[PDB]
Parts: C-alpha cells; sequence; structure tokens
C-alpha cells in the first residue's frame, strides 16, 4: 500500500499534503486564475449549478495533484475532510470529480470535528471550529458526533473582513500620493478581499474582556460621555504601492468585537459551546466542558483563546447559564499543530491507518455501481 | 472448583463458589450507540455491557434484558453472560459447571431456553437452576421461616418449613425496584427535575438508592413534609447541577406498601407477605411469624424492617410475635446462598450433566429444579 | 360574576384566546416576545422593547424572537405576563381582566411549580374572579362530541397521548414525549444547511417555521422517495428570493415518527399512541383502537393520517379496527372544547374562586383540577 | 484490533454456522491523553502602547508557505528548500499510451513519442 493524500477544501485556505506527517505539506488559497478573469474565481462557492462546480474542482484538484503534491491521482487513496452539514450537491460533485475524472481508489468523507479530536488522543471533547463562512460547534463524546446538540453563527473570517471594510471606509485617511497628504476618504469604492485578510492578520488583535467590555459601552454610546480605553498607535498601510492608508487604532480592536458583542440574541462565538453544551446529554456535561478545543484559523488572531475562555466564565454567570453550567471547570486543549492545520492532522493520523482506512472508505467499484455516497441524513 | 452466577433484572451478582462475597457485581445492562450515519471515531465497541455502558451512558441507551424476571431478548443476555464468564471473572465456562438463579412462577420457556444456551453455547460440564428465595434462607443459617426477596425485576414470598417448601402457598408481585425508580420519575418530574431518557433513569436509581427511605406513619410524614423543610436533602447530579427532592424522598418506597400509588390493583409487600402465610397449614404459621426474612437490594431501604413488622402486626393475631430478619448483607443475599449450596458435598449429586441434558433433551431441567 | 368567560389555550407555538359564546377563537396569534435586535440607544429606532403579535409580523426581520414557553413549561415568567396583558389589550379582546372569568389549558403531567405560579400571576396581577387549569386531551373530545377516545395532540412545545374511555382518563396511561412541532423546525433548519441555506438568525427561524407549515409531506415509504429524484420545489421568501428544498422537505417530519435518525432518544408519534392503549386495560384496548382523535397543529402535515394508520397498524395487533378520526379544525379543537365546556352551568362548581384561592391556600388549583 | 474483530465477525457470516462454539473464544499500548490548561497564557501588554512595524510581522502569503511553525515575527521565519517541479505524461481512456517525455527533461527540448493536433 502506499501513503494515502489528505485534501481539505476550505473557502478561504485548502490543506493538502500525505498521512502519517507532522503537519500539511502545501497550504494555499483556494482559487484559480482563468483567462480573461482579472481576480481569480474561487473553487468552494454553495448553491450554483453541478457543471459549473465541476468545472472549477476539476481545476483545482488537478493542481493540488501535479503543482503542489507530486503523484499520480489513481495510484493512492484519498482522505477528504470536510466539516459536518456541508452541502449535499457540493459533497456529491467533490466525489463525482475525484471517482470519474481522476479515477481514485476510495475517498473517506471525514467529518472535520472527530479528526481535530484524534490529534490530542482524548476520546471525548467539545470541539469549536471558527472559520471562514461560519463558527460551527459539535460535541464529539467518545467517537460518536451529537448532530442533537449542533451550533452554528456567521461569525468567521468572511463576517469579519466585511466589518473591518465598513469600519476603514468610514474613518477613511489614505495618501494617494498626488496632494494627498490631507485625509482623503474612499478614494477607491471597494477594498480588494486579500488586503483586507492580510490588514486583519498584521494591524488587528483581540482585546481582553476588561477592555472590550469598555469598547461595546464606548461605541453605543449609552448615555455617557467618552468612556472608550486608550486606542493603540494609528499604523500606515501601503495600497497598490503609491497609496499609504492609515488605520485608525479604534478599528484595530473594535473590529473584532462583533464576534463577541451579544447584540441583544445573545448570540456571540463564545455564546455558542455554552448554548450547545446545556442542550447536550446530563451525563456528558462535565466530561465535555473539562475538554474543550478550539480550531481554524479565526481563532488564530492573537489574544482569541485568552478572550474566548474569560468571555466562557462571564457568560456562565449570567442568570440563562447560571442554574446548568455554574459550577463547571472549562479547561482549554493545546493541540500538537497549530489551529489552522489541527483539522488536516487528524485526516493524515486516520490515513497512516491503512487496514481501517480501506474498510471505512467508500470504494470506486461500489460508486461505479450503485452511485450513492453514504452521508448522515436517510439512505 | 464450582461457578454461582445470579441474573438479577436490576444488577449480575457472579463469582466463585466457597468464597465469601460475589467477586463481580456490575449492572445488567447493553449499551448500543445512538449512532447517526457520521462515521464514528477509533476505539469503538460495536455493543457495551455493564460497568463499561455504566461510564458510557451519556451516548448509549440503556435495554435491560430481563424484564420483570422474564429473558425478553436472549442474544443481550448471551453477550452479558459472555462478559460475566470470560471478561469479568476470568475463567473459561467449559471447566467450572455453572449455578445459575431464576425467580419462582416465572414462565416455563425461560428454565428452558436459560439451560440450552448454557449446555450448547458455553459448553457448561452442568448447569443447575435454582430458586432466589430457597438460596437466601441458607444466609442466615436458618432452614424454618418464609422471606420476601424483593429484587429489581420482582418481589416474591417462598414459605420454606424445616427445609420443605410450600409451592402453593408461593405469591409473585410484579411491583419492584425498577417500577419504583419509574414512579420517582414522575414525581419529579411533579416538582420540576423532568428525566425522560434511558441513561437519565439510571441517574433516578442512584438518587433512589441513596436518599429515599420507608415512612413508619406515612400520613404523619407528609404532615411534617408540608410545615417543615427538615426532610429536604440535596443531591449532585453527575453535572454540577444539584437538585432537593423533598416530600417525594418518601413517597417513592410507600409505592411498596400500597400499589394503589402506581396504580396496579395489587396487595402490597407487607399484605401479600401475610397472605403467603395464611395460605400455608395453621400449625407451621408460628415459625414464618417469627423467621420473616427480607432479600434482595429493594430491602436495603432504610426503616422497611420497622415499617413491615408493623403492617404484619396489625393484620396477624396479636398473641403471635412478629420477628423480621435483616441481615447487613441484603443485597448479596442470593449469591451468598448459592455459594454455600454449591460448596456442600450433598449438591455433587444434584447436577444436572451434559450425558443427562443430550439424552433427556432441554425438559430435563423442569425435573431436577427444586 | 355571570358576564362571558374568557378561554385562553396556552399553546406554546400559538395562543388561542376568545369568548365562551364565540364558535371559533377571533383571536389568535404567535406566542413570542418581540424585542429589536440592534440594542437600541438612539431615537428614530423601534420604541417600547416590546412586539406581540400582528406587531410583531410587521416588523419581523428588524426584531429578535425570543418563545417565553419551551416544552409546555413557562421558562420566563415576565415574559409570559406580557403576552397574557396584550391578550387583554386594545388589539384583541378589548375588556377588563377583572370582569371576566379564565379557563387555562395546560399540557398534562406539566410542573406543579408551572399551576401554581400561572394562578399566583392570573389572581394577583390581573384581579380575575375565577381561574379553572384544565387539560388539553380533555378538551378536545368536547369539541368533537364523544365521550370515548384517545387524544394524540401533537402541539408545537409537547406531543401528548391521553386515553379517555366513558369520561374516565387513566392518569398511568398518559404518555408525554418532548420531540414536538418545534424540534421538527429545528431540525428542518439543519437539513436546510445541508440543502446549502443558512436561517442562523431568531426572526430566520420564524420563516423555517413557515417553510415547513407550507411545503413538508409524510411520504408512506421514506427510502422510495429518497432514491427516486425530487422535482426540488421552489419557495418564496418575504425579501423575494426563491429557494429550492427538494429532499429536505420530506426527510425533515420524518423525525416525529423516527426521532433515533438524529440522535434523540424517544419512542415516536406513532408508538406513544400504540403505548397508551396498550398500558390501558385490555376491555378497552379494542374501543380505543377504534375511536383515535388527532388534536394540535403537528398533525396538519400532508399525508400525516396516512402514515400514522400505516405505523400504528403493524405495532397493533392483526385484525383490530383502527379509525384515526382527525377533525377539519386540529389547530383550534383545544380552545373549541373549553369553550364548549366553559358555556355549561356545571362549569361555574369547577372554577376555583379569588376569596377560596386567599382562604383554602395554594392547593386549591391542584385539587379542582379534575 | 478492529481489522481481527471485523475479520472474525465476517469469516463467522461467511460460514453461517450461528456463532458454533467449536473452541475456546477470547502487551497493551497507552498513550496519556493531553493535560488541559486551567487559563492559557493572555496578550501581552506590549501589544497596547506600542508601534506595529508591518516590515517586523510577516504577511499571510510567507506565512502559510512554512505550516509547520507558521510564525508571526520575521525573525522567527526561515528559508524553506526550494519545491521540486513535475514533467507530465499524457494517456488517454480508449488509448493506451499517447504521449510521454526523455529520462533527461532537465536541459532537454526533446519528446520521446512527439503526437500533438497540429502534426497530423
Ligand atoms: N441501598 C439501597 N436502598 C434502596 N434501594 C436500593 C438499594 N440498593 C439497591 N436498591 C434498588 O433495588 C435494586 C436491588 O437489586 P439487586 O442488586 O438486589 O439485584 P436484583 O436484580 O434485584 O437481584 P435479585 O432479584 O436476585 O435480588 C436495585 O436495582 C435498586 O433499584
Ligand atoms: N495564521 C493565521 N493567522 C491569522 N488569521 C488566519 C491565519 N490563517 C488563517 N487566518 C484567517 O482565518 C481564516 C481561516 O479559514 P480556514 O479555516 O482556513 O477556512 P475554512 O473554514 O473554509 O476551512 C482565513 O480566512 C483567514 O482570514
Ligand atoms: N397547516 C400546518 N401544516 C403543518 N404544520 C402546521 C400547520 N399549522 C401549524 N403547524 C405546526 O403546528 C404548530 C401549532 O401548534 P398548536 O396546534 O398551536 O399547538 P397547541 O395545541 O399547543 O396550541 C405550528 O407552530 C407549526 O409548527
Ligand atoms: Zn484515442
Amino acid at each position: 500500500e502506499k501513503t494515502a493524500v489528505v485534501i481539505d477544501l476550505g473557502e478561504a485556505f485548502t490543506k493538502c499534503g500525505f498521512a502519517g506527517e507532522t503537519g500539511p505539506r502545501c497550504i494555499i488559497p483556494s482559487v484559480i486564475k482563468k483567462a480573461g478573469m482579472p481576480k481569480p474565481i474561487k473553487v468552494v462557492q454553495y448553491n450554483i449549478n453541478t457543471e459549473e462546480l465541476y468545472s472549477y474542482l476539476k481545476e483545482f484538484i488537478h493542481i493540488l495533484y501535479f503543482r503542489h503534491l507530486l503523484v499520480n491521482p489513481r495510484d493512492r487513496r484519498v482522505v477528504v475532510i470536510e466539516s459536518v452539514l456541508c452541502p449535499s450537491h457540493f459533497r456529491e460533485t467533490l466525489t463525482r470529480v475525484l471517482f470519474k475524472y481522476f479515477e481514485v481508489p476510495s475517498v473517506l468523507l471525514a467529518p472535520s470535528h472527530l479528526m481535530a479530536l484524534l490529534t490530542l488522543g482524548i476520546n471525548s471533547a467539545m470541539v469549536l471550529d471558527c472559520g471562514y463562512r461560519e463558527s460551527l460547534v459539535l460535541p464529539i463524546y467518545e467517537g460518536i458526533p451529537v448532530l442533537n446538540c449542533w451550533g452554528a453563527l456567521p461569525l468567521g473570517g468572511k463576517a469579519l473582513h466585511k466589518e473591518l471594510e465598513t469600519q476603514l471606509l468610514e474613518q477613511c485617511t489614505v495618501d494617494t500620493g498626488a496632494a494627498k497628504e490631507q485625509s482623503l476618504p474612499s478614494v477607491m469604492g471597494s477594498i480588494p478581499e486579500g488586503v483586507l485578510e492580510d490588514i486583519k492578520v498584521r494591524t488587528c488583535f483581540v482585546s481582553d474582556l476588561t477592555r472590550g467590555l469598555k469598547i461595546q459601552a464606548a461605541k453605543f454610546n449609552i448615555d455617557g460621555n467618552t468612556e472608550r480605553p486608550s486606542p493603540p498607535p494609528n499604523v500606515d498601510y501601503p495600497l497598490d504601492g503609491e497609496k499609504i492608508l492609515h488605520v485608525l487604532g479604534s478599528i484595530r480592536d473594535s473590529v473584532v468585537e462583533i464576534l463577541f458583542e451579544q447584540d441583544n440574541e445573545e448570540k456571540s462565538v463564545a455564546t455558542l459551546i455554552l448554548d450547545s453544551l446545556m442542550q447536550c446529554p446530563i451525563d456528558t456535561r462535565k466530561q465535555l466542558a473539562e475538554n474543550l478545543v478550539i480550531i481554524g484559523g479565526t481563532s488564530m488572531l492573537p489574544g482569541f483563546l485568552h478572550r474566548l475562555l474569560a468571555e466562557i466564565r462571564y457568560l456562565v454567570e449570567k442568570p440563562k447559564y447560571k442554574k446548568t453550567l455554574g459550577t463547571k471547570t472549562f479547561r482549554i486543549h493545546t493541540p500538537p499543530a497549530k489551529a489552522n492545520c489541527v483539522a488536516w492532522l487528524g485526516g493524515a493520523i486516520f490515513g497512516a491507518l491503512q487496514d481501517i482506512l480501506g474498510s471505512r472508505s467508500v470504494s470506486k467499484e461500489y460508486y461505479n455501481q450503485t452511485g450513492r455516497i453514504p452521508d448522515w441524513c436517510s439512505l | 472448583a464450582a461457578l454461582v452466577v445470579d441474573n438479577g433484572s436490576g444488577m449480575c451478582k457472579a463469582g466463585f463458589a466457597g468464597d465469601d462475597a460475589p467477586r463481580a457485581v456490575f449492572p445488567s445492562i447493553v449499551g448500543r450507540p445512538r449512532h447517526q450515519g457520521v462515521m464514528v471515531g477509533m476505539g469503538q465497541k460495536d455493543s457495551y455491557v455493564g460497568d463499561e455502558a455504566q461510564s458510557k451512558r451519556g451516548i448509549l441507551t440503556l435495554k435491560y434484558p430481563i424484564e420483570h424476571g422474564i429473558v425478553t431478548n436472549w442474544d443481550d443476555m448471551e453477550k452479558i453472560w459472555h462478559h460475566t464468564f470470560y471478561n469479568e471473572l476470568r475463567v473459561a465456562p467449559e471447566e467450572h459447571p455453572v449455578l445459575l438463579t431464576e425467580a419462582p412462577l416465572n414462565p416455563k420457556a425461560n428454565r428452558e431456553k436459560m439451560t440450552q444456551i448454557m449446555f450448547e453455547t458455553f459448553n457448561t460440564p452442568a448447569m443447575y437452576v435454582a430458586i432466589q428465595a430457597v438460596l437466601s434462607l441458607y444466609a442466615s443459617g436458618r432452614t424454618t421461616g418464609i422471606v420476601m426477596d424483593s429484587g429489581d425485576g420482582v418481589t416474591h414470598t417462598v414459605p420454606i418449613y424445616e427445609g420443605y417448601a410450600l409451592p402453593h402457598a408461593i405469591l409473585r408481585l410484579d411491583l419492584a425496584g425498577r417500577d419504583l425508580t419509574d414512579y420517582l420519575m414522575k414525581i419529579l418530574t411533579e416538582r420540576g427535575y423532568s428525566f425522560t431518557t434511558t441513561a437519565e433513569r439510571e441517574i433516578v436509581r442512584d438518587i433512589k438508592e441513596k436518599l429515599c427511605y420507608v415512612a413508619l406513619d406515612f400520613e404523619q410524614e407528609m404532615a411534617t413534609a408540608a410545615s417543615s423543610s427538615s426532610l429536604e436533602k440535596s443531591y449532585e447530579l453527575p453535572d454540577g447541577q444539584v437538585i432537593t427532592i423533598g416530600n417525594e424522598r418518601f413517597r417513592c418506597p410507600e409505592a411498596l406498601f400500597q400499589p394503589s400509588f402506581l396504580g396496579m390493583e395489587s396487595c402490597g409487600i407487607h399484605e401479600t407477605t401475610f397472605n403467603s402465610i395464611m395460605k400455608c397449614d395453621v400449625d407451621i404459621r408460628k415459625d414464618l411469624y417469627a423467621n420473616t426474612v427480607l432479600s434482595g437490594g429493594t430491602t436495603m431501604y432504610p426503616g422497611i424492617a420497622d415499617r413491615m413488622q408493623k403492617e404484619i402486626t396489625a393484620l396477624a393475631p396479636s398473641t403471635m410475635k412478629i420477628k423480621i430478619i435483616a441481615p447487613p448483607e441484603r443485597k448479596y443475599s442470593v449469591w451468598i446462598g448459592g455459594s454455600i449450596l454449591a460448596s456442600l458435598s450433598t449438591f455433587q449429586q444434584m447436577w444436572i450433566s451434559k450425558q443427562e441434558y443430550d439424552e433427556s433433551g432441554p425438559s430435563i431441567v423442569h425435573r431436577k429444579c427444586f | 360574576i355571570a358576564n362571558q368567560p374568557v378561554v385562553i389555550d396556552n399553546g406554546s407555538g400559538v395562543i388561542k384566546a376568545g369568548f365562551a359564546g364565540d364558535q371559533i377563537p377571533k383571536y389568535c396569534f404567535p406566542n413570542y416576545v418581540g424585542r429589536p435586535k440592534h440594542v437600541r440607544v438612539m431615537a428614530g429606532a423601534l420604541e417600547g422593547d416590546i412586539f406581540i403579535g400582528p406587531k410583531a409580523e410587521e416588523h419581523r426581520g428588524l426584531l429578535s424572537i425570543r418563545y417565553p414557553m419551551e416544552h409546555g413549561i413557562v421558562k420566563d415568567w415576565n415574559d409570559m405576563e406580557r403576552i397574557w396583558q396584550y391578550v387583554y389589550s386594545k388589539d384583541q379582546l378589548q375588556t377588563f381582566s377583572e370582569e371576566h372569568p379564565v379557563l387555562l389549558t395546560e399540557a398534562p403531567l406539566n410542573p406543579r411549580k408551572n399551576r401554581e405560579r400561572a394562578a399566583e400571576v392570573f389572581f394577583e396581577t390581573f384581579n380575575v374572579p375565577a381561574l379553572f387549569i384544565s387539560m388539553q386531551a380533555v378538551l378536545s373530545l368536547y369539541a368533537t362530541g364523544r365521550t370515548t377516545g384517545v387524544v394524540l395532540d401533537s402541539g408545537d412545545g409537547v406531543t401528548h397521548a391521553v386515553p379517555i374511555y366513558e369520561g374516565f382518563a387513566m392518569p398511568h396511561s398518559i404518555m408525554r414525549i418532548d420531540i414536538a412541532g418545534r424540534d421538527v423546525s429545528r431540525f428542518l433548519r439543519l437539513y436546510l444547511r445541508k440543502e446549502g441555506y443558512d436561517f442562523h438568525s431568531s426572526s430566520e427561524f420564524e420563516i423555517v417555521k413557515a417553510i415547513k407549515e407550507r411545503a413538508c409531506y409524510l411520504s408512506i415509504n421514506p427510502q422510495k422517495d429518497e432514491t427516486l429524484e425530487t422535482e426540488k420545489a421552489q419557495y418564496y421568501l418575504p425579501d423575494g428570493s426563491t429557494i429550492e428544498i427538494g429532499p429536505s422537505r420530506f426527510r425533515a417530519p420524518e423525525l416525529l415518527f423516527r426521532p433515533d435518525l438524529i440522535g434523540e432518544e424517544s419512542e415516536g408519534i406513532h408508538e406513544v399512541l400504540v403505548f397508551a392503549i396498550q398500558k390501558s386495560d385490555m376491555d378497552l384496548r379494542r374501543t380505543l383502537f377504534s375511536n383515535i382523535v388527532l388534536s394540535g397543529g403537528s398533525t396538519l402535515f400532508k399525508g400525516f393520517g396516512d402514515r400514522l394508520l400505516s405505523e400504528v397498524k403493524k405495532l397493533a395487533p392483526k385484525d383490530v379496527k383502527i379509525r384515526i378520526s382527525a377533525p377539519q379544525e386540529r389547530l383550534y379543537s383545544t380552545w373549541i372544547g373549553g369553550s364548549i365546556l366553559a358555556s355549561l352551568d356545571t362549569f361555574k362548581k369547577m372554577w376555583v374562586s379569588k376569596k377560596e384561592y386567599e382562604e383554602d391556600g395554594a392547593r386549591s388549583i391542584h385539587r379542582k383540577t379534575f | 484490533k478492529e481489522k481481527v474483530e471485523r475479520d472474525r465477525k465476517k469469516l463467522a457470516r461467511r460460514r453461517n454456522y450461528m456463532p458454533l462454539a467449536f473452541s475456546q473464544h477470547t502487551k497493551e499500548i497507552k498513550i496519556e491523553p493531553a493535560q488541559a490548561v486551567d487559563e492559557v497564557e493572555p496578550l501581552p501588554e506590549d501589544y497596547y502602547t506600542r508601534p506595529v512595524n508591518l516590515t517586523e510581522v510577516t504577511t499571510l502569503q510567507q506565512r502559510l508557505l512554512q505550516p509547520d511553525f507558521q510564525p508571526i515575527c520575521a525573525s522567527q521565519l526561515y528559508p524553506r528548500h526550494k519545491h521540486l517541479l513535475i514533467k507530465r505524461s499524457l494517456r488517454c481512456r480508449q488509448c493506451e499510451h499517447n504521449l510521454s517525455k526523455p529520462e533527461f527533461n532537465p536541459t532537454s527540448i526533446k519528446f520521446k513519442i512527439q503526437l500533438v493536433a497540429v502534426n497530423y
């Protein structure tokens, strides 16, 4: 047998490499540069025609299997990591591309949350997945994902990128280099997603709960006269060479707060753990609480894990969660690989198990016969 | 060298003949997971059993294989016996002969199919089925006297005088520990604390065992429960959440003494014990009043013996002296009897062999049962 | 006071109000409190911080929906007081609560604290002449006009099966499971995300309930419809955008009849009906199968009666007549029953007066319930 | 263990003897599960009231090229080995061979089997 390849198709970035390795070999933006198109189209797009999606995935998998990885597709197996409740037609297409065009031996559709649990070694743990599109949580108890007690909110990368763009356009101060030393607002109508992502990573950080709670009430201005903490210094960011955008200190520590803002509904990234944990079985409560896992690149943002764990323990004392989750000890697990590449590492650890892989995985001979991929929906 | 294996509906007590207490005591349950179409993680057992299923209660649907001392699912019971011999006891069933326990006045198919498995599946050298009540007397070193062996599955009253049992005087009542556990859920749901799932029912059994106690005067206890909050005790769940059960503490075990609460329309555990003695011969009644034994774990309720004495004394004549026999080890009263029986050299002859089973069939058990 | 009594159904999803004289409930509005989604500091926004029923439906996308009652139990009492205050508003009824007496319809086997607090509010906050808490199941029979009948009342919050024979309800044979219409709405949202349409917001949960109510058919065989390629019927949203539901349409309400699929440990809607009949005495079983009544909104699913009949038949004994008599007004059946009950002169005796509650104590409401 | 269990289960189904007990039925590796920290390290107080030089911190593109330990600072970021390129050979569905390249494709523009639509 040969070392099975691991792919993990995401909206922002795709993880790729081989099984039984310390981390992924290639990690790249999930896009393709088609002739005529100035900006490259995104390879994973939900709610489009199958033929157009088929062509994009055919183009992308080709780049992964030749330019990034150097190996024959037909020779060795595949371990496709994809999140639970991934759209039906997308997963059906992705398999149909691998089985028909590339003619792979067998694909294994592992849920990202159960794979993240294997990397630690613990059999039972709560898993939060703060991705690009949606920040999803799914309790895993001793190998069994509990779909009953699922939770998701659109407070990921996309929702954060959009919030940054909005704030920058309000307090817009750019030095074009054409008598634009004076503050010039909205010279460009929209900012490209590639720039916004680079600003987010380098400039913006996650504030402490004490400082963050003041920032929330400050921008609200709820019958108070200038009750904001002192912001960090303003950082100057180059746009397309000559144009120098002066990023305000307030924007850096306020953009993140949309994730941890209550917004009346009581629906934050913090609340989603406690909302799910309260809905879980009464016996499982204390085991899941003690074993928390925080995967996804959105949680890589500096000082996110401290704010989350703090915001949890504050929301615990709130009267809604005070009865059930009152006297619970919330402890976070530190996975071996980085927060972005926890999902991938599980699939590699699973891919190294050649004996179990072949049995669980769906063979091409079965797919060609039936034409029915197994899912958590009815058969 | 011989094995005693009590097949109780609540807990399966198994061990070696001659030993003081049973070696392996685990809850008699099979844990099948609430699986979706999503793939399962590693270290996955298709069906968990006993202490393993008791650890992984959260996800697994707990299904008791024996219901009212009748084996409903035999495939499940086979998996428990496989966990009993191979894993728990660490002994081959082909080497040692196995003594099992059946409740009295059970269906004939139960004893028939029980022995068939032991002889064919496990290939045991000898197999003897015994009445739980008959064994329970040996524990107290008493040949004479009636027993009120109330289990999780059933409660039965077997009067035995001078080492001779009265079969027609035997009375069976379906009211037992599991019905009380089911009753305790309903009245706890009336207070506020809702328990629905099979895993939650197991937590309600832990609440029952620890807090619940038998009241001497129920009407007097309800008056004190209403006025003062002295009887109200707190219990911590597996979750940090704590609950204050209140009057429902002593309301649960009352169902034993008056089944009207459960709504069975039958005689109480006190009244059935009296009725059984009255069905017996007039002469021997004296000793049965003097030697009334309480066996099983449904007679480990704090102050059942005091309430039992009071209720029997009222029904029974005034001149008679009513003494209730409550040994410290009531839970293991069925097994400890089995250990004494199996050890005795006389019992060596009473064993049913494979040769005897092969020639006659499984019907031989009905002749050499009791 | 002789002035006409006000019937009010405490439906988790939709509360139905009106006078006892009316043949149908004039005022029935959704049971949820509407507050502005964005925390309003500024002027020119939604004022009051309270939007109930038709006002909420108008400005739905702007507000944040919070249901005060979950699984036939009141979680937030402050919210429920505002809802009952809106029942006695200029919008609906337009009367004094102090003048007219009241009839509540609490689900069976609810917490006793739920009934006690419900009475306290209606006696203290509103100055009611008299109050009477009743079972939802018992009313449903008055509406149809038959004494004997099992009532499978599938509401939004709770689905319960109560067997009543010749005006006698067996309280032990009652069966209650939490998997109701609201859970079907929750599971449909999950399958809609599996089709690729997110409804993350609490306002966006309301349109999932609308999608369910509009387009969701129960297939007689679920396995055949899954293999068959779907039409993918388009539904139009409030904004104007179209969504192709496809296979999610039929495999969402299936979770009523088979709740193990998602991973919820419950019996199922076909099972609770049969179990409730089988739990009752053997003589009545035939008549209770011969008289089944569907109540509540979570029976109006297209081909519910067709599936239930088939699923009941295989579980029920062979060659037994099974008549599932659904009225045309299933959603409003529970209220019509109360409206008839309230009109009768016997109701004058049944309810508890305000002075009675002050003197007798707390028990007054509980003891007069039945 | 699962393979042996699945094999034993499968050969028992294939045999179709209804689990007939002919013979007697029935070293361990134990990993310690990772310890959960009570409190994760907070964001350093330096980040508050300090000028951020965009030269010192690394962009996403150059962060992600070193995935095994993607470092925020530039001083941590080490140079990775140069990525090897591929020499493609085409094979059809119906037809077998089609075209291919030599064993010394480095500094060579020669095809072992030249085939193209413009050349027919
Ligand atoms: N200390 C206790 N106090 C009250 N109830 C108890 C106590 N211990 C156990 N119980 C209850 O009574 C039952 C006793 O079961 P036990 O361990 O005696 O096995 P069993 O299945 O009843 O066996 P057998 O029928 O042979 O006696 C338990 O299932 C539990 O519900
Ligand atoms: N190392 C990093 N540091 C900070 N932010 C990151 C880092 N890597 C990714 N991110 C951000 O978090 C997001 C993570 O998305 P990712 O989990 O890779 O995608 P998906 O959820 O589709 O699988 C990216 O879109 C990016 O904005
Ligand atoms: N026509 C319909 N088709 C399908 N489901 C419906 C329909 N009407 C109502 N429902 C469902 O039933 C619920 C109404 O329950 P309802 O009968 O008001 O309960 P209750 O008896 O507790 O008042 C709605 O919230 C919805 O989920
Ligand atoms: Zn060709």
